[PDB]
């Protein structure tokens, strides 16, 4: 605890530029996995329509699949709006 | 006194000579199909020895891919 603190104000003076680094860098690796905007950024890329969505042979059993894209069955990007 | 005491009956050696010769007649012939097995399975490829590996069919992509004609 005290060695620790000791250490870290040495560093502090005479070297801040390998301090304020190694800060950046731990924050960089570290706090991705606790932001809660990584899911909605893999959302959006997942959202992203690149290429043509190729539709499927209905045969009467497809209730989860729209018949027309005004339809209210399928996927909604008004999360995406209200960013 | 001899033969009682330090020899045995000539069927011992009769018998024991006719199981060794069969055991190493089987041998033999059990080599020659071992070789003619081996070679007719390399020369064809339909038997479980030689077999070359493939290309896994489990990795190819069954999916539309952006150009109906693939
Ligand atoms: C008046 C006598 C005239 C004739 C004298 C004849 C002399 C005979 C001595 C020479 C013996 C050598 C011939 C055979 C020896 C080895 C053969 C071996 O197969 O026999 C073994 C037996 O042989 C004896 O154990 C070894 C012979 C040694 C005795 C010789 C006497 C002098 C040796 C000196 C020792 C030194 C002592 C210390 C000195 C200071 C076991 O037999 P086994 O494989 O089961 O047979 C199975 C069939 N059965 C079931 C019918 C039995
Ligand atoms: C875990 C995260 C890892 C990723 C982040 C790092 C990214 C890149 C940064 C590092 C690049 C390379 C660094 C190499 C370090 C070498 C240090 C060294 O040998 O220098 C010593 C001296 O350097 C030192 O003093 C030792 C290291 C200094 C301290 C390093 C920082 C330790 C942790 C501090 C941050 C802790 C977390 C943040 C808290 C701050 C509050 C938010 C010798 O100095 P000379 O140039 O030779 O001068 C001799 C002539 N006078």
């Amino acid at each position: 605890a005290g060695r620790i603190a000791s250490f870290l104000k040495n560093a502090w003076a005479k070297e801040p530029v390998l301090v304020a680094s190694f800060a950046i860098g731990g924050l960089a690796i570290i706090l991705p996995s606790l932001s809660p905007y990584t899911n909605y950024a893999i959302r959006i890329n997942r959202a992203t329509p690149y290429n043509y969505p190729v539709p499927l042979r209905d045969d009467g059993n497809m209730p989860d699949v729209p018949s027309h894209p005004q339809d209210p069955q399928g996927p909604s990007l008004e999360w995406l709006k209200n960013l | 006194w001899i033969a009682r005491t330090f020899y045995d009956g000539p069927e011992k050696n009769y018998e024991k000579t006719m199981a060794i010769l069969q055991i190493e007649a089987e041998k033999a012939e059990l080599r020659l199909k071992e070789l003619e097995v081996r070679r007719l399975m390399r020369a064809r490829g339909d038997g479980p020895w030689y077999q070359y590996p493939t290309i896994d069919k489990a990795l190819i992509d069954h999916s539309p891919k952006t150009t109906p004609d693939n």
